RNA sequence: GGAUGAACCGAACGCCGGGUUAAGGCGCCCGAUGCCGACGCUCAUCAGACCCCAGAAAAGGUGUUGGUUGAUAUAGACAGCA
RNA sequence: CAUAGCGACGUCGCUUUUUGAUCCUUCGAUGUCGGCUCUUCCUAUCAUUGUGAAGCAGAAUUCACCAAGCGUUGGAUUGUU
RNA sequence: AGCUACCAUCUGUGGGAUUAUGACUGAACGCCUCUAAGUCAGAAUCCCGCCCAGGCGGAACGAUACGGCAGCGCCGCGGAGCCUCGGUUGGCCUCGGAUAGCCGGUCCCCCGCCGGGGUCCGGUGCGGAGUGCCCUUCGUCCUGGGAAACGGGGCGCGGCCGGAGAGGCGGCCGCCCCCUCGCCCGUCACGCACCGCACGUUCGUGGGGAACCUGGCGCUAAACCAUUCGUAGACGACCUGCU
């Protein structure tokens, strides 16, 4: 029979894999849409919630209650030590989606950068990239570096650069960077690959991608709770105290 | 037959063509489709998308996850037709299956390559003019297909390229009638022996 | 009755002879059945529907297949029929052109079974004549009064679609 | 659009059927799919034919429709239509077909011999033509 | 019933040329260049004469909905020759009973702009057909002046600018208030 | 020096909707789709060639992996080209979809 | 064989080889029409697809195909415009 | 003013959300009302999005279509449905 | 401190085809007509995006094991051999497309000497044809006539270009070493001719796994446990740090 009353459900279906992240950073999974029109701009970046804390200013809203008045609102402090972009990398358009064409890693990778290839940075011999950086001297490697950055050119469709974060001025314990491809957008191919190219090795600071009085988007993992009931998990009803065998459970 | 068959789909209507594939498969063949976004269905096109519809409605209710696993590439969905002609649950079935290669757009393995059409599938002789038909690309599309353009553009570069190829290879025939032309003195003499026998009329 | 191609049948019958009428007239109808049997039987069918006669009461003299006296020169059929339908029993008056009588008839058969679903047995043919062109009173008929008839073949199918069943080549319906 | 017609006096070829292979020329239309077909001097007697076994050709006899055999027939032998098919590319190609597929080992194997000697020759000639072709050089 | 063979024929004025490329029909006449294909339709065309410019539509062996379309093809290739000849006018009068309508007629006519419908603060922005230009009548108070080439395009801005200003939630009887189509006119006159 | 028989497929074995004849086997003589065609083909010689893992005698040559199982060809089948063939011992299923040839041996040209 | 089914259709049974069939089938599943099958009807934005049998009635359609009856008409029908 | 909205006389259907009829399963046991909780589904749609009609001036209301995404509540009485 | 409450605070999104319906052109039916062909708009519906998870699904890149005899990678088709898995029995190296139309070639216009157009000439039951094309294996020895001789062979080296949708491929130069041999018609004889018999004839130096020797060119690392952390947590797992 239906049920006697009409009730929302409770939580939402679009969430449903309740489940650990597979990821501690939290990923994109979409940058904003690309136009050659605007100028070369990086679309994200990285920070570290440091706190929270609350403010004071005068709201110029017309028609509002609030309106050339004072209001107290939240804020949250989020360091954001500069990045520091230490490749490139060319994705071509499939049929079958986007894949990786070519990966281009600068010379002079920083070290806390190279401790994220490492589970066990104490136990390693330090060998990453060692190889590597030395195809950066020889004739031959520069020539190889110049095809690879041509085929890009000539092929990719959307690149995106590899930025690092700095441990070293955070107040952290981990010394491990944090590694992260920021898509670059705002110009034809060649524009950006070139313009990317110019950055290698450097830093970005964060008033270059974002401005201020805009609005971002956050992308994160929320705060552990462990192992939940449905009472916490799902904000279900408590069954009255009568019940048996429990009533922080749900009944049906 | 031992070789790889490469069969285009642009103008092949989906039943006749996933038959006559999923007939092939079983007798130990290689099928290889390509251009799966030409396939024709028959009916117009709102007809086919409340088909495909209904086939989306249709999951199982509990566990979605577990449920019928709704392919919305062209390819993938003639993959499915050709499946739902082939005993799939035993080991012949997917012995079959596994011969079967289905692409959307023609890949460069198989772009300079030609390319068999089935005249028993072909949308030309097997449909009435007066009818109408729905494109499975046009199809896909609006139902949760998410590669129609670059899959266009990539066709769009396959077909330059290609019209290069056929210029290059009309070059070559002319430069070959002429050359038939340049010397018959010392050629007619094969040349009657061939045109006694039925050959080069 | 099951059907194939038709054939016109001169089926001659009487009575049995008895010590009221020593001589029973005799009774002629033209029959078109498949085989001579079935001609027999739809003879002995009518003739019981008409006059008061049975197989048993009376007997059969004559049974010979009727050939067609021109089957060189194409003419038009007027067929006059009833059949029961689904719902009672109308009469029909339908037109075909062919050389033979029989096949003609048989074509009528096919096209009322196409056309209002109309089983053999259900069908009764009560006069089939050769008529004049001007006397066509169909226009899917009088359409091929044409002294100088002309017309292509417009959209031609492939038929050989399994000689070869793969192929390099799109085929042309051109012709 | 359309150059053929089927039209009273139009000269068809047999495509399948009993006659296939033959010429016959239209007497008459009957009922949209069948006609009246006649071929006098092609050994093919009066009798009706459907539309679906006929390939039509370029000739067309002039008498008129429902006339018989004799006019037909001296309809046909003047401005002969056999030596005049002879001649086109449709008939020869026919006749190369028959003795293509009559052909036995021995024929087989000389005219794969005298194939192997021409494309020889005739890719020798190819080559020559390109290499005098790729002597191009003007600004 | 297939009937053998329905036609009919259309003359083409000596001012304006037809071209087929196939069934591709290519319209030139002094007003500029209308162009439509028919591969949608299994029939034949031919152009008959080089005096006269006669055009024939045939189809050969249809059934009862397929002969509609001969003269469907006639119509609109005389609609074309006569909107390369003398080309397409419709006049839509705007009617109202208190609120005026303010028609602003934006760049070069491709834009129309509706202000004051049933004096909702809303703005109505309604852009033609490529090919049609619009403009305010100089002889009327309240008329819109629509012109082009292509009967479709120009009747489906007017449809468009009459749907556009349409009234809700009142009974349309009482409330008469819109554009309207006044007239289907030619432009020339000729 | 050449291929010198006919390339045929394993099609299945004679068999009704759910009944298999095993003792009785159904071939697919390439090229040859059409009844009237099989004529030729009626009581040649047929044999399934495949490898194993133990050595085999060879006659007139050493032994190898090579393992054959003999058959001719019955009757014709279907109407497309279906021919039918009884061999000295029943077709393995595993052979289904796989390489059967014609051997010509028995000339009646 | 009817996908499937105690009763339906065919047909009743020792174990096998060959041949031919019943009822039923012959796009693929799945053996067989890979016949250059014949004639016509039918477009369905819940099409249709085979006894028992597993889904439908009355009433309608200016969708289309036939057929019956009647009527008007170069003494100009019919339809449009006046 | 038959048919805006209804429909007498008659007449044809659909549903298993009522109650009947039967006893095919279950008698070496399928826990029997109701309430609470919770999930999903149906549409013969109460409201909401978009429309058509009215004896729709506006408002309000009714009738009808696409339509089940979203919502359909708090309490006095009664074990109650 | 931590946890926590519309018991505090913050945030909650874009597009497509379209139903109903309203229209356009327009016959059917010299009138009409939203419909027959062709068109337009169109929504809490549908689908997709955003968002959540991430295939017995893929991409790119990194570094790839010693200070001792010690492992590994590549290069040689380098050798001698083993074990195992068997399929197969010439190749085709590619226009786009239409079917009430196509295909080829050529003289004039316009775009970088090649293409797009307008003429003209051809073919069309496709013959510049997949019912098709190429190659085709008995081999050697005299031995002439033709084809060619601006020719082929190089697992021969070095260089270049094109191919990115899965490029795993293809093409072009320079140097060096061969033979004037291979292609057709002829001459001349020879080869185990194994005495009628099957699995013969190829891909093929096939795939995979251990192992020996033979040379050259190069490399010397991670992961996990333990411990520490608490952005985590039933345990695992997870985020960390460790001269
Ligand atoms: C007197 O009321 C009853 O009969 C209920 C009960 O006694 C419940 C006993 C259940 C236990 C667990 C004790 O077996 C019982 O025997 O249930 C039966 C029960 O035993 C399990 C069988 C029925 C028969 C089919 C389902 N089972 C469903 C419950 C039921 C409910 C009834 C009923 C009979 C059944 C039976 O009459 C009126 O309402
Ligand atoms: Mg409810
Ligand atoms: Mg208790
Ligand atoms: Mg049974
Ligand atoms: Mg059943
Ligand atoms: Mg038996
Ligand atoms: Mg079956
Ligand atoms: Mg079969
Ligand atoms: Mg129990
Ligand atoms: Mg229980
Ligand atoms: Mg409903
Ligand atoms: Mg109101
Ligand atoms: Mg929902
Ligand atoms: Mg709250
Ligand atoms: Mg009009
Ligand atoms: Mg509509
Ligand atoms: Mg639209």
């Amino acid at each position: 029979s239906h049920r006697k009353f009409s009730a929302p459900r409770h939580g939402s279906l679009g969430f449903l894999p309740r489940k650990r992240s597979s990821r501690h950073r939290g990923k994109v999974k979409s940058f904003p849409k690309d136009d050659p029109s605007k100028p070369v701009h990086l679309t994200a970046f990285l920070g570290y919630k440091a706190g929270m804390t609350h403010i004071v200013r005068e709201v110029d809203r017309p028609g509002s209650k609030v309106n050339k008045k004072e209001v107290v609102e939240a804020v949250t402090i989020v360091e954001t030590p500069p990045m520091v972009v230490v490749g490139i990398v060319g994705y071509v358009e499939t049929p079958r989606g986007l894949r990786t064409f070519k990966t281009v890693f600068a010379e002079h990778i920083s070290d806390e950068c190279k401790r994220r290839f490492y589970k066990n940075w104490h136990k390693s011999k330090k060998k990453a990239f060692t190889k590597y950086c030395k195809k950066w001297q020889d004739e031959d490697g520069k020539k190889q570096l110049e095809k690879d950055f041509s085929s890009m050119k000539k092929y990719c469709q959307v690149i995106r650069v590899i930025a690092h974060t700095q441990m070293r001025l955070l107040p952290l314990r981990q010394k491990k960077a944090h590694l992260m491809e920021i898509q670059v957008n705002g110009g034809t191919v060649a524009e950006k690959l070139d313009w990317a190219r110019e950055r290698l090795e450097q830093q970005v600071p964060v008033n270059q991608v974002f401005g201020q009085d805009e609005m971002i988007d956050v992308i994160g993992v929320t705060k552990g709770k462990g192992y939940k009931g449905v009472t916490s998990r799902w904000h279900t009803k408590k069954l009255p105290r009568k019940t048996h065998r429990g009533l922080r459970k749900v009944a049906c | 037959e031992v070789q790889v068959l490469v069969l285009d789909g642009r103008g092949h209507l989906l039943g006749r063509l996933a038959a006559i594939v999923a007939k092939q498969v079983l007798l130990g063949r290689k099928v290889v489709v390509v251009r799966c976004e030409g396939i024709n269905i028959s009916g117009n096109f709102y007809r086919n998308k409340l088909k495909y519809l209904a086939f989306l409605r249709k999951r199982m209710n509990t566990n979605p996850s577990r449920g019928p696993y709704h392919f919305r590439a062209p390819s993938r969905i003639f993959w499915r037709t050709v499946r739902g002609m082939l005993p799939h649950k035993t080991k012949r079935g997917q012995a079959a299956l596994d011969r079967l290669k289905v692409f959307d757009g023609i890949p460069p393995p198989y772009d300079k390559k030609k390319r068999m059409v089935v005249p028993a599938a072909l949308k030309v002789v097997r449909l009435k003019p007066t009818r109408k038909f729905a494109y499975l690309g046009r199809l896909a599309h609006e139902v949760g297909w998410k590669y129609q353009a670059v899959t266009a553009t990539l066709e769009e570069k396959r077909k330059e390229k290609a019209k290069i190829h056929y210029r290059k290879k009309k070059q070559l025939m002319r430069l070959r009638k002429q050359a038939e032309k340049n010397v018959e003195k010392k050629i007619d003499k094969y040349t009657e022996v061939l045109k006694t026998h039925g050959l080069l009329v | 009755k099951a059907s194939g191609t038709l054939r016109e049948y001169k089926v001659v019958g009487r009575c049995l002879p008895t010590p009221k009428c020593h001589t029973p007239p005799l009774y002629r109808m033209r029959i078109f059945a498949p085989n001579h049997v079935v001609a027999k039987s739809r003879f002995w069918y009518f003739v019981s529907q008409l006059k008061k006669m049975k197989k048993s009461s009376g007997e059969i003299v004559y049974c010979g297949q009727v050939f067609e006296k021109s089957p060189l020169r194409v003419k038009n059929f007027g067929i006059w029929l009833r059949y029961d339908s689904r719902s009672g029993t109308h009469n029909m008056y339908r037109e075909y052109r062919d050389l033979t009588t029989a096949g003609a008839v048989t074509q009528c058969y096919r096209d009322m079974g196409a056309r209002h679903r109309a089983r053999a047995h259900s069908i009764q043919i009560m006069k089939v004549e050769e008529i004049a062109a001007s006397k066509c009173r169909r226009p899917a008929v009088k359409q091929f009064h044409d002294s100088k008839i002309k017309f292509p073949l417009p959209h031609r199918v492939l038929r050989r679609q399994h000689k070869p069943r793969f192929t390099t080549k799109r085929p042309n319906t051109f012709f | 659009v359309f150059r053929r017609f089927v039209e009273v006096g139009r000269v068809a070829y047999v495509s399948f059927g009993p006659h296939a292979g033959k010429l016959v020329a239209i007497v008459d239309v009957i009922d949209q799919n069948r006609a009246l077909v006649d071929g006098p001097c092609t050994q093919v007697r009066r009798q009706a034919m459907p539309f679906k076994c006929m390939q039509l050709t370029d000739f067309i006899l002039k008498f008129p429709h429902s006339a018989h055999q004799k006019y037909v027939r001296q309809a046909w032998q003047k401005a002969d239509i056999n030596t005049k098919w002879a001649a086109t590319r449709w008939a020869k190609k026919i006749e190369a077909r028959e003795r293509k597929a009559k052909m036995t080992d021995f024929d087989r194997f000389k005219v794969m011999k005298a194939k192997k000697m021409r494309n020889r020759i005739i890719k020798n000639e190819v080559k020559k033509l390109q290499k005098a072709a790729l002597l191009k050089a003007s600004p | 019933m297939k009937t053998i063979l329905s036609n009919q024929t259309v003359d083409i004025p000596e001012n304006v040329d037809i071209t087929l490329k196939g069934r591709t029909v290519i319209v030139k006449g002094p007003r500029g260049t209308l162009r439509r294909d028919f591969n949608h339709i299994n029939v034949e065309l031919s152009l008959l004469g080089k005096k006269k410019k006669r055009l024939r539509v045939d189809k050969w062996w249809g059934n009862r909905k397929e002969l509609a379309t001969v003269r469907t093809i006639c119509s609109h290739v005389q609609n074309m020759i006569k909107g390369v000849t003398l080309g397409f006018r419709y006049k839509m009068r705007s009617v109202y009973a208190h609120f005026p309508i303010n028609v602003v007629i934006q760049e070069n006519g491709s834009l129309v702009e509706i202000r004051n419908f049933l004096g909702e603060k809303y703005i109505r922005r309604v852009r033609m057909r490529p090919g049609v230009a619009c403009s305010v009548s100089q002889a009327q108070k309240d008329e819109l002046i629509l012109e082009g080439n292509d009967i479709e395009l120009v009747s489906n801005s007017a449809a468009l600018i009459q749907q556009a200003t349409t009234v809700k939630n009142k009974d349309i009887r009482k409330f008469l208030d819109g554009i309207y189509v006044s007239e289907k006119g030619t432009v020339q006159q000729a | 020096s050449g291929r010198l028989w006919s390339k045929a497929i394993f099609a299945g074995y004679k068999r009704g909707l759910r009944n298999q004849r095993e003792h009785t086997a159904l071939l697919k003589i390439e090229g040859v789709y059409a009844r009237d065609e099989t004529e030729f083909y009626l009581g040649k010689r047929c044999a399934y060639v495949y490898k194993a893992k133990n050595n085999t005698v060879t006659p007139g040559g050493k032994p190898n992996k090579t393992r054959v199982i003999w058959g001719k060809v019955t009757r014709a089948h279907g109407n497309s080209g279906m021919v039918r063939a009884k061999f000295r011992s029943n077709l393995p299923a595993k052979a289904i979809g796989h390489r059967i040839r014609v051997m010509l041996y028995p000339s009646r040209i």
